[PDB]
């Protein structure tokens, strides 16, 4: 499997993160910075040609 | 004799957040279906508020 627990769902809003809540109410969040990858933008650059 | 909060609260967030299509069709498509065949049929709708 790969993208398979992504594609259970709209794909045209999507994003990653994660929390926990205590009994008090309080929060935190987690949401993990994107890298880059090299296949979009070596497709973009196919687009421009 | 278990708890039960965990699984029962994830089951009722993929209920709420499911890729379900019916409630767009239901407010724009189906009037539409039901306004186009209304003028043919051997019985003429008859309403109450």
């Amino acid at each position: 499997m790969l993208l398979e627990p992504l594609l259970s769902g709209d794909p045209r809003m999507t994003q990653l993160a994660i929390q926990y809540q205590q009994y008090n109410g309080r929060t935190f969040n987690i949401i993990p910075e994107m890298p880059g990858s090299v296949i979009a933008d070596c497709v973009q650059l196919t687009a421009e040609v | 004799t278990q708890s039960l909060v965990s699984s029962m609260r994830g089951t009722l967030d993929k209920l709420k957040l499911i890729k379900s299509m019916t409630p767009m069709y239901l407010q724009q498509l189906a009037p539409v279906e039901l306004a186009v065949i209304a003028p043919m049929l051997p019985f003429p709708p008859f309403q109450v508020p």
